[PDB]
């Protein structure tokens, strides 16, 4: 696999693909 | 964290996998 530059909703799409049915947590800094 | 890293720099799919449930 290649490295990634992912901002905004693009990172959520990547998490979705990587994790599939496992699900995931999206946890930005506040 | 990962959300900032992937945007300001780069990140791998293996790093993203740490956020799966």
């Amino acid at each position: 696999f290649v490295n990634q530059h992912l901002c905004g909703s693009h990172l959520v799409e990547a998490l979705y693909l990587v994790c599939g049915e496992r699900g995931f947590f999206y946890t930005p800094k506040t | 964290g990962i959300v900032e890293q992937c945007c300001t720099s780069i990140c791998s799919l293996y790093q993203l996998e740490n956020y799966c449930n």
